[PDB]
DNA sequence: TTCATACGCCTCTCTGCTTATCGGTAG
């Protein structure tokens, strides 16, 4: 259990959101996910009460 | 045990004076 | 501009031209050849690596040259050269099976 | 002209160098004393000859030892006349009427038989130089500071004296002083 | 191997297994590394001023520390400082230490760096404006106060590895080596 | 005892360890970030010892 | 890496999991029906 | 009938030594705050305390996870535990949890 | 000596009952101690195992 | 003289610290 304490608390990858070498982050996410991004920021995007509430709730799932 | 090489570098006007040191040290 | 000029590297400044000078010789060279491609790792580090001028008198190295003061022998042996280590002796905590003294080591619990 | 004139510069810097080491122990000297303009310099110093005898080359250092409050103890130095103590090093003051320290400069042409009977008084020693022509721009050394008063920091860090960084007898700075053991 | 042990001291100085002093400070500032990167993002700081407020519970932090000693300390070195910044680096004499040499950094408030306040004085002189600059100030020094460097951490390891890793990736190719 | 293969560096500054698995990562967006994936041969074979409270 | 992150546990679980007098063995030796005891020829 | 008491002094010697290298009450020079690792460490060994079946003060939660349980103490602040927090010199700085902040 | 989970106070619950097994009792606190008459003080702990099992002074 | 089997012999990288000659001076 004290190993499984480090782990979840100091070893934790959230714990770890910053590198040492010089304080910047190295989590996030990439490629699909950037693109995806830009696409559906943009002020081009519309969506439907049916879209914008099945986004949210597939997004967010707060049972989880 | 402690750096006292220099200190006892002329002493035969030698071993006189480690002894006060050590006592010196628990003291 | 005489005065200010220096070829600024620990072949020359340390033997005479400072000694302390070794913790802004030594950070300022490091830096600068980071800084060739910027990847710019904190000062912190840079300062942090000081066994090599405080540990001792002046400019050690992180070889076999400058394990030999150390008190402990188990981290030389481990490292480069078992054999002549060991026969001075006549990490440790890795060796012996005892809990190490960092992060939750470095100190105790009771009660 | 021809290398006349820079002996006598060197000489000049390197007794400025002095006087600030001297001041920065903590021996009080003057400071337009410390400046010294070398007009000046050569005004009070100018042979018939124009030679390095300068026609008044008798160099005195002596030292005031202000800092008694927080050293209990400190001696003096007597540096006469040591313009050109000779071509090369000769044991010639072995001891004087200082019993704390005591400065010989020399012109670096050292001799070894000169550099014997120096580790034999208990309160002296010597580091001298030719010019040492310190402080600068380029160099980035802290300021030193003669801790008289260490066991509070002993005391605060619960620490033994060798587990500090360790400056060593011959580093130039710490021979800026006559810092000990 | 060589900076295996070297670990961060209870006291703010960094000591081995044997307990031999590499440095009184973690480079004269004692922040961590990671917990530093918006210690100057002044603006973003002042916005989201009362979440910022929430995270860093002001109430419970009174019962534990005292600050008026060492924010007169600081207040007095800057007073000096700003006297006799104007001297060269070899006249300058030591009249008062800096703070975190006087006090603990994590334990005593305003116990800061030289630059941060330099830096911290200079964005407040700026006008602009809750907005109250006597709660920002205690607000920023309870942010580097939280921002230190736990007793235990792994420095030397860490720096090792941060001089180490990147280098991998420094130089491929194109006078000095 | 030896140069780089020695006893220390093969068996007393690293060791083979028991309760461990390597294989292949596959990406998977559908899991948090702080989870992993385990395949169910993993899941009937390591095991955590565990008291009966 | 396990002391980088300084979980000092999670090191020895990883890396892990006497003579007391010579301080440097030999023991378990039960003769009749007594239990096992030590004989260090070096003590 | 009685023998060699205190093992030839031995337990008076170097307990002395204990006494002296530890810094009294009042006098800790120590930052309150449960650093990450003294959290971990607590939070792992209460958690083995209470699966060696071992009493808890708090009945609120009616979970099986010993380390959830442990966090819940953290929360409550009912861990029957002490932190030695010696110096590197061997001067012990004795905190307890209860007058310690965990955040 | 086998130490039960809970030592930290000695009040009731036959903490020290069949504890001599694994007649005074002693307590170790190298910072110094409090009153030697308070029911509850401190305990070592072993490492890792919740333990603690070094010495203690009684006899009878 | 041989067969069976124990015995039976030899080419593309560089530090840091072994040590060299060699004389110069107070004795
Ligand atoms: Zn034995």
């Amino acid at each position: 259990e004290n190993a499984r304490a480090e782990a979840l608390n100091l070893a934790n990858t959230d714990s770890q959101y910053l590198t040492p070498t010089s304080g910047s982050p190295v989590r996030g996410l990439i490629q699909d996910h950037i693109s995806a991004g830009v696409w559906l920021t943009s002020k081009d995007s519309f969506f439907t009460r049916e879209q914008y509430q099945q986004y949210i709730y597939g997004c967010i799932r707060p049972e989880d | 045990l402690i750096d006292e090489s220099y200190k006892l570098d002329e002493i035969t006007l030698r071993s006189e004076y480690v002894d006060m040191a050590i006592a010196k040290a628990l003291s | 501009d005489v005065d200010g000029i220096t070829s600024n590297d620990v072949a020359a400044v340390l033997k005479t031209y400072g000694v302390e000078a070794a913790r802004n010789t030594i950070v300022n060279e490091i830096n600068n050849v980071f800084s060739r491609y910027a990847i710019s790792v904190s000062f912190r580090h840079l300062d942090l690596i000081a066994d090599m001028m405080t540990r001792q008198g002046t400019y050690l190295a992180f070889n076999r040259q400058g394990m030999e003061t150390s008190t402990s022998s188990f981290m030389k042996m481990s490292y480069e050269t078992t054999c002549q280590f060991l026969t001075k002796a006549v990490s440790a905590r890795i060796v012996v099976g005892k809990l190490n003294n960092v992060g939750t080591g470095s100190f105790d619990v009771l009660a | 002209d021809q290398e006349n004139e820079r002996n006598i510069s060197r000489l000049w810097r390197a007794f400025r160098t002095v006087k600030e080491m001297v001041k920065d122990r903590g021996y009080f000297i003057t400071q337009e004393e410390v400046e010294l303009p070398l007009e000046d310099f050569k005004a009070k110093y100018c042979d018939s000859m124009g030679r390095p005898q300068r026609k008044m080359m008798s160099f005195q250092a002596n030292p005031t030892e202000e800092s008694i409050s927080k050293f209990p103890d400190m001696g003096s130095l007597w540096v006469e006349f040591c313009d050109e103590p000779s071509v090369g090093v000769k044991v010639i003051h072995i001891q004087e009427k200082n019993f704390q320290t005591g400065i010989f400069v020399y012109q670096n042409n050292i001799t070894p038989s000169a550099m014997k009977l120096v580790p034999s008084i208990p309160p002296a020693t010597i580091e001298t130089f030719n010019e040492a022509a310190t402080h600068h721009e380029l160099v980035p050394k802290h300021i030193r500071l003669s801790s008289d008063e260490k066991r509070e920091l002993l005391k605060r860090y619960r620490l033994k004296e060798s587990q500090l960084p360790r400056i060593q007898r011959a580093d130039p700075v710490a021979l800026y002083l006559g810092l000990k053991r | 191997k060589q900076l295996e042990g070297v670990h961060v001291s209870y006291d703010n100085s960094i000591r081995d297994a044997d307990g031999t002093l590499v440095q009184f400070m973690y480079g004269g500032d004692a922040i961590d590394i990671t917990k530093e990167s918006h210690m100057t993002q002044f603006e973003f700081c002042l916005d989201n001023y009362y979440a910022l407020l929430k995270k860093y519970n002001p109430s419970a932090l009174i019962e534990h520390l005292d600050v008026e000693s060492a924010l007169k300390y600081s207040k007095k070195t800057l007073k000096y400082r700003k006297k006799h910044s104007k001297e060269p680096h070899y006249k300058q004499s030591v009249k008062y230490d800096p703070v975190l040499a006087k006090y603990n950094p994590a334990k005593y408030l305003g116990s800061v760096s030289e630059n941060f306040q330099d830096k911290l004085e200079s964005f407040l002189d700026k006008n602009s404006k809750g907005v109250n600059e006597k709660k920002f100030r205690a607000l920023m020094q309870l942010k580097y106060m939280r921002s230190l460097i736990n007793p235990g951490e792994a420095v030397g390891i860490i720096a090792s590895q941060s001089v180490g890793e990147p280098s991998t990736q420094m130089t491929l190719n194109t006078n000095v080596t | 005892l030896e140069k780089k293969e020695g006893l220390f560096r093969k068996h007393m500054m690293g060791k083979r360890v028991n309760y461990a698995a390597r294989s292949v990562i596959s990406p998977d967006p559908n899991i948090e970030t702080n989870e992993i994936g385990v395949p169910p041969v993993f899941a009937v074979k390591l095991t955590y010892p565990e008291p009966v409270t | 890496a396990l002391i980088g992150h300084g979980t000092s546990f999670l090191l020895q679980d990883r890396l892990l999991n006497v003579c007391r007098e010579c301080g440097s063995t030999q023991q378990s030796v039960p003769r009749i029906g007594s239990i096992s005891t030590v004989c260090c020829r070096r003590c | 009938g009685n023998g060699p008491e205190d093992f030839q002094q031995h337990e008076q010697i170097r307990r002395k030594t204990l006494k002296e290298k530890a810094i009294p009450k009042d006098q800790r020079a120590t930052t309150p705050y449960m650093t990450k690792y003294e959290r971990a460490r607590i939070l792992g060994t209460r958690a083995l305390q209470i699966s060696m079946n071992a009493p808890v003060f708090v009945d609120l939660e009616g979970e099986t996870d010993p380390l959830r349980i442990a966090m819940k103490e953290l929360a409550e602040k009912k861990i029957p535990l002490v932190i030695r927090r010696y110096l590197p010199d061997g001067s012990f700085e004795d905190w307890s949890v209860e007058e310690l902040i965990v955040d | 000596v086998s130490l039960a989970p809970m030592y930290l106070e000695n009040p009731l619950q036959g903490v020290m009952k069949q504890h001599l097994n694994p007649e005074g009792l002693k307590i170790l606190d190298a910072d110094p101690l409090s009153k030697e008459d308070t029911s509850e003080k401190l305990i070592k702990i072993t490492p890792d195992t919740p333990f603690g099992f070094t010495w203690c002074h009684v006899n009878l």
